[PDB]
């Protein structure tokens, strides 16, 4: 049993019609201390996976390296480590999803909530999540911490049910995403401005887009708004 | 302090019929006030025409059922391919559950399936392991709602024939598969109204000698 | 639950109520709270009901066991005393079980009090569970050695009723044993709810409540 | 691997006969001769050092004589070395007995538990066996005065008179003759220096060859006396029986 | 259990033993007898925690017939009370301890004495006239320090404890359904049958 | 010295060798499987006359539905006969049900090779394990020191075994009934032992679906045995 | 630990060291053990090479394992010990577990356990012991005696000897002892069974032990005068 | 020689008797063929009885619904090795939801038989093992030495009299490798190439043994009257 110091907000993500998207800003907060401002919290996993974390940091870190050392691993006495033979996003999961509920039935925690986005052989999408507890669940959408709260009602507006993912262009997808993160930024006290975005399409592969920014805001009525009631000036 | 356990809602029936038995379960997966998945499938054909459904804490469920699945493979492995009959898989589930007596698998279980004389047949379990043989189970968040409902429908307590003024009960005739079908959709609408944790889709599967089937149903997704 | 279990003359008495509970919720309206370990030999279940099916089905092995070492069935006695030393072992572990070993063997009729601290007890009659007090009002005022095996099957079945009504979480069903030295004697299932009028009107008891 | 260089303590010969407790016997035959003779009245512990030097230290030397506790003593015949490790076991034994019961232990409790410890080197571990033998003389208050003897086997006898060491035949056949059952102990210390200068591989058995102890009721009143014997007391009893 | 009594009268030791047994709020047992004869002139009662009693009650009876055929020799009751107590205060220090008070009435046939000893969970022996354990000597006490004389026989022994018995039941709120009363002496055991 | 898992030039584990000639000088084993039911029969093989023949335990319970015959050094089979006990009920407490006959020999045949440098050497003891299970029915198998079973119709093993065996080849098939296993085995038994077949040197049992596993009264087979006298005198 | 195994087939089948402990056993004192109608008698041979000896303190060749139940044997003295020990503290735990003392016939099969598991196991070797366990079972008056020897085989006996010189008085029980009518009282009993010692032992001086157990744990050893009277009354009969 | 007493001693010429006296247990005992096409993999294999009385010892073992192996000398070490595999195979289905490479497969088996050809104490495993699977990469062969030494074929044959067997299906190569999309053909090469092994004795219903893995078939075992289509 522990608790969670330095640690990473709200993951975001959502199928459309060719793949999956997944976003995750770029901090690393220390409790109300906004304390690192160039983490990472995306983790690519050949060119077929993304592996998107929030939680503990420090954890994080320990995942991305059982990561980096399954692909090494993967690739032992493996000619065809690089083709047929090579790590699936189904497999990564399960892979964490087995580590997680160990974990948490030693009474020893990942204080992590993990979402794996990415796209099978046969080209099926793939996005499941998991946590600390074990605990697995996939949907259309998928959001972690705040943006189980705020993402999920702006994602499922756009895919609200299986049979929106088909009608659903990347385009659509990557709009809604970038959307969603700005409302994060409005709204979750310890999330940045600045975030990262990932695309595992079944055609065009892994597209991985870092230093975005928030943008197109609205502020200009907080001018007008004076008080708390019945002060005018 | 860190909690172990957790609540991912959702509710299960198992209804046995003459010569079928059904066990159904909403595909609803919450955590608090939040919606993790509106169809996130909770009943699973196990093998050897037997379904089970864990609910509760999805990550125990999960884990179980995963586990049931490994004890019929090797039970193959080691009996010549030999058929585990459904009474054979409650009692090796009884003690897949006590194996955790002091750290229990946080689930309401349910199997169903056929006996060995082909007669429908329906298992409930506690969290703990304790088991029997029933004719009619719900289990999970919405249990206390549905089982009054399928004590008057299904065993017709409380029901007597009408002239006799209570000095004669209504007869215990067997119940059709399309006859239970809707005592478990009527009782899934029910709870999905009157329950925040019920809801979004419900999906049944049936046993048969002929194998096993399945029936998807939409629900409130409110 | 409510269990009770006597010995007289025509061997031994064995009484369970069926109910089950989570809470105010009835979980169950008619579970077993009796196990048929050996053609000559019961156990009664009370407390926790995981607890009571492992333990007494561990035993049933255990005592099985026995037989096939020794080429003889296993006494009474003996059996009530694994049973009390596996409760020794999980001893402040957090267990709850309650139960009577019923049985005949080579001394006559026997019955032994087993409960979760490792207690073993001897004696002609007992009574477990949450109605417990109220079975014993019954049971004392009217048990006696010469009773008849009908006489003696109407007083546990009695004295489950009598403890079905008053106690919340006791009720449901009725099931009876009668344990003789060519064995066990299930005398079947009986609904409290029928019960309850039948004995009302026949015996003219529970005059307080109306009928 | 290792199996190669296994000599194999702990097996039977064709015979039934255990190799290395008959080659620990044939060790022990070679060990200076160690007596002891129970009397009505008490027990008498006599045995003779192997060939000493004259600048051997001998008031503060101790090869044969030693005390488990102030009831029970030993006569070793064998491995020194091996003696002192069994002897500190028994040493222990004797205290836990007293710890728990808090009576003394009675002398073939103890007995027997030195003797069980050497079986075990007999039948398991790998191990050779103690190359000792002991004669215990002991006290306790049910049955009296006792001599015991155990060897390397682990079996153990009781006796009223026993030799244990080198030439025990010619000195059992002496102690047979002369031994009777109403016997003090004055006539017993006799018998004993008699049979050991008869038997002796020397020349002349002198006070500096001989460790000598008794076990006498002779103390104030009812209780036990252990008195192991100084080089000036020894010379002084050879001196009173006649042999020098 | 509740109430355990002993007194050490000129040739014989005397044990007075409650027969209540309770769970929750029911009396389930008027009959019980806490008690074991550790040897043909030894007896021990107890009384503690549920369960832990009889256990350790006869995990000692064990042992101590063990001693009894390994050298065919009886133990003195000394013998037996400091095995016992030893025991007791290795179990204290223990993961979890036995909840057990207990009296050990022995004859010793070498002495010729009658012996009584009083031993409680922690491991602390007392060699007594007369002891008890729990509230029992609050009550009880008194009465012994007025009437006890070393020289009494075995019947005025059980006249002062049928007092002691009295003022039991008159003065504790609980009822511990009377006593079984066993007479330890150089013939061996035997048990008072109309109390 | 040498190893205890050692192969031979051969391709064979000597120790194992080893202990099938100490099977070979064991006393006989016969058991026959039939429709109706497998019968079990042993030589006794009583070393004084002193000795109480009725003590000699050479076949013995497993379950209800499950026998066994014992030959070679058989102090060993104890220990497997415990196991195959244990492995039975833990089997009926586990599923709810009889254990297969062939499940049952595969748990007692696991053992067998569990031994090196686990227990020093393996058994010096075969076994004869008959019963019944619904999916394969009457059933015999054959459990050797070796891990290896084989199920047959008849079997002989001991120091009349492959004498007993040459007379089992011509004189069973399919169609036998339980009453005529009997009297072959009985027939068998008397013509490979010693001393002259009675009811107090050998013993049958058999295993049926009704009544289970059950061992033969000294008077029930001493019926057989003047039953089978006539019947050869007959021709 | 010390795993090496010692008791090994060899290419004949044999377990040597299984047999040479019995060679052990071979030249182990004389015992005996008879069972008459209400009683058993054990008989033990005590070799005269040793005088000097205080038969006091000296350890007898008759133990209690239980109060109903005796071992006597041939064999390795010391060894002798574990067997006795290792029955003396499994009857009290069976009385613990089970609250019935031991069966003559259970306390056998666990003793010859011990045995057969010291003809299996790493880094030790048999006991060279053969015992005889002799007693009547808990409110029972029918007469037991069983036989062990170090491979583990047991097994029941009407009359039985082992040790040296046994096959000479094993020649005597057989054409002596009548299974229809077994000796009826206690003294037919013990005089069969001191005659048949009278066969190996030379002298019937302290050279013959007897001890003489009845049902409901009634367990005497008789003494010297005793077995003397017995032995004056053999050969007086004998002289025609 | 004074070499072979022992699995941890080299012979002066670098040889390891203990491991070839291992590799003589396999030849003894019955033949069995392996081979496959690009679709399906099959195992034929000659089943040996004791006597008349006796059952014919069963030769093939499921490890898996895409793998299984055929046996050739110890059965016991045969059980005891599949047993490994089905705990393999099963470990990489429950923590990586991933079915196990047929060449994974091979070189941990390969990796256990050698810790017993390095360590005293222990023994080289006495028997030949024929893997067949179906996987992410297609049908697969493999012929398993106690020695360690794991291969992938096309097709092979171990067992006594295994050389005749081994030549056929080198003659055959060409032909049975071109077999796609008909497993009784496949099975047939099979039944044929085990047939050039036998000597006095025929294939029978009792005696002849067949399994099959491919592309939509999970691995299933054919005995008795089930196997009399191909006799
Ligand atoms: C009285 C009815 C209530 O005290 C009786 O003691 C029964 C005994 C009993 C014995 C065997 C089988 C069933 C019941 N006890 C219970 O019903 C207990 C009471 C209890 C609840 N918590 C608790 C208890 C006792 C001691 C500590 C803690 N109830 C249970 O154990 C609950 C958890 N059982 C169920 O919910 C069961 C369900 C559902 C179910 C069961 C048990 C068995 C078979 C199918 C379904
Ligand atoms: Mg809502
Ligand atoms: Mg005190």
């Amino acid at each position: 049993t522990q608790q969670p110091i330095v640690t990473g907000t709200s993951v975001i993500s959502m199928k459309y019609d060719n793949g999956v998207i997944i976003a995750a800003d770029n901090l690393g907060s220390y409790g109300s201390l906004l304390r690192f401002n160039g983490v990472e919290r995306l983790i690519p996993v050949g060119d077929n996976t993304v592996v998107g974390i929030s939680g503990d940091i420090s954890d994080m870190q320990h995942i991305e390296r059982l990561l980096k050392d399954l692909v090494t691993e993967n690739a032992y006495d493996n000619p065809l480590a690089d083709a047929e033979e090579a790590l699936e996003p189904s497999y990564i999961f399960e892979y964490l999803a087995t580590v997680m509920y160990q974990r948490r039935s030693k009474m020893n925690p990942l204080w992590n909530a993990i979402i794996v986005a990415g796209v099978q052989s046969n080209g099926d999408q793939f996005l499941r999540y998991v946590n600390l507890l074990g605990v697995t669940y996939s949907s259309p959408t998928l959001a972690t911490g705040f943006g189980a709260h705020m993402a999920n009602p702006l994602l499922r507006k756009v895919v609200d049910r299986e049979s929106d993912i088909p009608k659903t262009t990347v385009q659509v997808a990557e709009e809604a995403i970038v959307n969603a993160m700005r409302v994060l930024y409005y709204r979750d006290a310890r999330s940045s401005r600045n975030f990262s975005l990932a695309i595992i399409d079944k055609n065009t592969g892994l597209t991985f887009k870092k230093n975005l920014q928030v943008e197109n805001m609205k502020w200009d009525f907080a001018k007008d708004i004076k008080g708390y009631g019945t002060q005018k000036i | 302090q860190f909690n172990p356990y957790g609540d991912n809602g959702g509710t299960i029936l198992g209804i046995a019929g003459e010569d079928f038995a059904v066990l159904a379960g909403d595909t609803r997966n919450i955590t608090d006030y939040s919606i993790n998945s509106r169809y996130e499938p909770k009943v699973f054909d196990c093998g050897d025409n037997i379904v089970m459904s864990a609910n509760g804490f999805a990550a125990d469920g999960d884990a179980l059922v995963k586990r049931f699945k490994n004890s019929v493979k090797w039970y193959h492995f080691d009996h010549n391919d030999k058929k585990l009959s459904i009474n054979s898989a409650a009692r090796n589930i009884q003690h897949l559950l006590y194996s955790r007596r002091f750290f229990p698998y946080y689930v309401y279980n349910i199997i169903a399936g056929l006996d060995e004389d082909g007669k429908g047949a329906v298992y409930s379990f506690d969290p703990v392991g304790s088991y029997q043989r029933e004719q009619c189970r719900a289990g999970g968040a919405a249990a206390s709602l549905i089982m009054p409902f399928l004590d008057n429908q299904v065993n017709f307590k409380n029901q007597y024939e009408p002239g006799t003024n209570g000095k004669v009960k209504k007869p215990l005739k067997y119940l059709s598969v399309e006859e239970v079908i809707k005592l478990v959709r009527d009782s899934f609408t029910s709870a999905t109204e009157r329950h925040i944790q019920v809801g979004d889709g419900l999906e049944i599967l049936i046993v048969t000698k002929d194998g096993v089937r399945k029936e998807f149903y939409e629900l409130k997704r409110d | 639950t409510t269990t009770l279990a006597f010995k007289f003359q025509h061997g031994v008495i064995a009484a369970v109520d069926s109910r089950a509970s989570a809470g105010s919720y009835i979980s169950a309206l008619r579970v077993n709270k009796v196990i048929e370990i050996n053609p000559y030999l019961l156990g009664t279940m009370s407390g926790c009901a995981a607890d009571c099916q492992y333990w007494e089905r561990l035993l049933a092995k255990e005592c099985r066991l026995y037989y096939l070492r020794n080429g003889e069935r296993i006494s009474v006695s003996a059996a009530s005393k694994l049973l009390s030393n596996m409760m020794c072992q999980y001893r402040g572990m957090g267990l709850s079980m309650g139960s009577m070993i019923c049985g005949w063997d080579k001394k006559g009729p026997g019955l032994y009090y087993v409960d979760e601290h490792g207690t073993r007890l001897s004696g002609n009659m007992f009574s477990t569970g949450s109605g417990n007090t109220y079975a014993y009002g019954v049971l004392d005022s009217n048990y006696k050695w010469d009773l008849s095996v009908e006489d003696a099957l109407y007083l546990g079945k009695r004295s489950i009723l009598a403890a079905a009504h008053r106690d919340a979480y006791s009720g449901g069903s009725v099931n009876l044993y009668h344990v003789t030295e060519d064995g066990w004697i299930y005398h079947g299932n009986h609904d409290v709810g029928e019960l309850f009028w039948k004995v009302k009107e026949e015996e003219g008891s529970f005059n307080n409540v109306i009928g | 691997g290792s199996r190669r260089y296994d000599s194999r303590t702990t097996i039977f010969s064709p015979e039934g006969r255990l190799y290395q407790v008959e080659y620990a016997l044939e060790s022990i035959s070679h060990a200076g001769t160690a007596i002891g003779i129970m009397a009505s009245d008490g027990i008498v512990l006599a045995a003779e050092r192997k060939v000493t030097s004259t600048l051997l230290e001998q008031d503060t030397s101790t090869e044969k004589l030693y005390k488990l506790n102030d009831k029970i003593a030993v006569a070793v015949a064998g491995l020194t070395a091996d003696a002192e490790i069994l002897i500190n076991t028994a040493r222990i034994h004797a205290q836990n007995y007293l710890k728990t019961y808090n009576e003394d232990i009675p002398v073939e409790i103890l007995v027997r538990r030195l003797s069980d410890i050497k079986q075990g080197y007999t039948q398991h571990g790998g191990l050779r066996p103690f190359g000792v033998s002991f004669i215990y003389a002991g006290y306790d208050d049910r049955y009296g005065y006792q001599l015991y003897t155990s060897n390397p086997s682990g079996n153990y006898t009781g006796w009223k008179a026993i030799s244990v060491g080198a030439n025990t035949s010619a000195a059992q056949t002496l102690l047979q003759m002369d031994y009777k059952d109403d016997m003090k102990v004055d006539d017993a210390i006799e018998l004993a220096l008699k049979t050991l200068s008869k038997t002796t591989d020397s020349s002349a058995l002198t006070y500096d060859r001989l460790e000598f102890a008794t076990i006498r009721k002779g103390a104030n009143d009812g209780e036990v006396y252990q008195k192991i014997f100084k080089p000036q007391e020894i010379k002084d009893i050879l001196v009173k029986t006649g042999i020098t | 259990m509740d109430i355990i009594l002993g007194i050490r009268v000129q040739d014989s030791v005397i044990l007075a033993s409650s027969k209540a047994v309770t769970r929750g709020i029911s009396v389930l047992k008027d009959s019980d007898d806490k008690t074991r004869q550790l040897s043909p002139h030894t007896l021990m009662s107890f009384a503690g925690e549920a369960g832990d009693t009889v256990q350790f009650a006869e995990y000692i009876q064990a042992n101590i017939q063990l001693y009894s055929i390994r050298e065919d020799y009886e133990l003195s009751p000394q013998a037996v009370s400091s095995f016992v107590r030893q025991e007791l205060a290795k179990s204290i220090r223990s993961r979890r301890p036995y909840q057990v008070n207990v009296l050990i009435g022995g004859y010793d046939k070498k002495k010729n004495k009658p012996e009584l000893y009083q031993i409680d969970y922690l491991g602390t022996k007392v060699e007594l006239p007369y002891g008890a354990h729990g509230y029992s000597g609050f009550y009880t006490f008194s009465l012994l320090d007025h009437h006890y004389r070393p020289d009494m026989t075995t019947e005025e022994g059980l006249d002062l404890l049928k007092l002691c018995v009295q003022e039991l039941e008159k003065r504790m709120p609980m009822d511990f359904k009377g006593v079984i009363v066993k007479i330890v002496d150089k013939d061996g055991i035997r048990q008072v049958d109309d109390f | 010295d040498r190893g205890v898992s050692t192969f031979s030039p051969e391709g064979r584990l000597f120790q194992v060798e080893y202990s099938l000639e100490a099977i070979k000088l064991g006393s006989t084993a016969i058991g026959i499987a039939t429709k109706e039911g497998v019968v079990l029969g042993v030589e006794k093989r009583a070393t004084s006359p002193l000795l109480e023949s009725d003590s000699i335990e050479k076949i013995v319970e497993i379950d209800r539905h499950i026998g066994c015959a014992m030959s070679g050094l058989t102090a060993d089979a104890r220990s497997m006969i415990e196991h195959a006990r244990t492995a039975a009920v833990t089997h009926n407490l586990y599923y709810d049900e009889d254990i297969n006959v062939e499940s049952l020999t595969q748990s007692v045949c696991d053992l067998a090779l569990r031994f090196g440098e686990l227990m020093s050497r393996p058994f010096g003891v075969a076994l004869l394990i008959a019963g019944h299970d619904a999916d394969d029915g009457y059933q015999l198998f054959h459990a050797e020191p070796s891990g290896t079973f084989y199920r047959y119709n008849a079997k002989a093993i001991g120091s009349g075994s492959e004498g007993a065996q040459a007379e089992l080849l011509n004189e069973w098939h399919s169609s036998l009934t339980l009453k005529e296993a009997e009297l072959l085995v009985l027939k068998i038994l008397k013509q490979v032992m010693e001393e002259k077949l009675d009811e107090n040197n050998a013993q049958l049992s058999c295993i049926t679906k009704q009544d289970g596993f059950k061992i033969y009264d000294n008077e029930k087979t001493a019926e057989l045995i003047k039953e089978l006298k006539e019947k050869e005198a007959a021709e | 630990g010390y795993d090496r195994a010692l008791s090994i087939f060899s290419p004949d089948g044999h377990i040597f060291q299984v047999e040479y402990a019995l060679e052990a056993v071979k030249r182990g004192t004389c015992a005996v053990g008879v069972k008459g109608k209400n009683c058993v008698v054990l008989g033990c041979e005590r070799r005269s090479t040793l005088k000097l000896q205080d038969t006091r303190i000296t350890p007898s060749k008759v133990s209690k394992i239980d109060s109903h139940v005796v071992l006597s044997f041939s064999g390795l003295n010391a060894d002798s010990r574990i067997l006795i020990e290792k029955a003396r503290v499994e009857a009290q735990s069976h009385r613990l577990t089970l609250e019935d003392p031991v069966t003559v016939e259970y306390l056998t099969r666990y003793v010859a356990g011990v045995q057969q598991r010291y003809t299996q196991s790493g880094g030790v070797r048999p006991f060279g012991v053969s015992t005889l366990i002799a007693g009547f079972d808990p409110r029972d008056d029918e007469p037991k005696l069983y036989q062990t020897e170090p491979s583990g085989i047991y097994s029941s006996w009407s009359a039985q000897t082992i040790g040296r010189n046994s096959k000479t008085v094993r020649e005597f029980l057989e054409k002596n002892y009548d299974r229809k009518e077994p000796p009826a009282t206690v003294e037919e009993c013990v005089k069969l069974t001191v005659r048949s010692l009278l066969e190996v032992v030379q002298t019937g001086a302290k050279n013959i032990e007897i001890t003489v157990v009845k049902p409901d744990s009634d367990i005497v050893a008789l003494s010297s005068e005793e077995i003397n009277q017995y032995v004056t009354q053999i050969e007086q009969e004998k002289q025609e | 020689n004074n070499y072979d007493g022992d699995t941890v001693t080299f012979s002066p010429t670098g040889r390891l008797f203990q491991v070839e006296y291992a590799l003589e247990a396999i030849k003894q005992g019955s033949v069995t063929v392996g081979l496959r096409s690009n679709t399906h993999a099959v195992l034929v294999a000659l089943k040996r009885n004791a006597d008349e009385l006796s059952s014919y010892q069963k030769k093939i073992i499921k490890c898996d619904e895409h793998m299984g192996l055929s046996l050739a000398g110890l059965a016991p070490d045969a059980r005891v090795l599949s047993n490994y595999l089905r705990q393999q195979c099963n470990y990489s289905s429950l923590v990586f939801n991933r079915k196990l490479a047929v060449e994974r497969a091979g070189h941990l088996l390969c990796d256990k038989a050698q810790k017993n050809t390095q360590s005293y104490g222990g023994r080289p495993y006495g028997v030949g093992l024929l893997i067949i699977g179906y996987d992410k990469s297609g049908a697969h062969l493999l012929e398993f030495q106690p020695s360690g030494n794991v291969t992938e074929l096309y097709g092979t044959a171990i067992g006594a009299r295994s050389q005749g067997a081994k030549t056929y299906l080198e003659r055959t190569l060409d032909t049975f490798i071109k077999i796609d999309g008909n497993p009784d053909e496949l099975i047939k090469a099979g039944v044929e190439a085990i047939s050039q092994s036998l000597r006095d004795e025929s294939l029978t219903v009792d005696n002849l043994s067949i399994a099959i893995v491919g592309k939509d078939t999970p691995f299933t075992i054919y005995d008795g009257e089930a196997v009399a289509k191909y006799i």
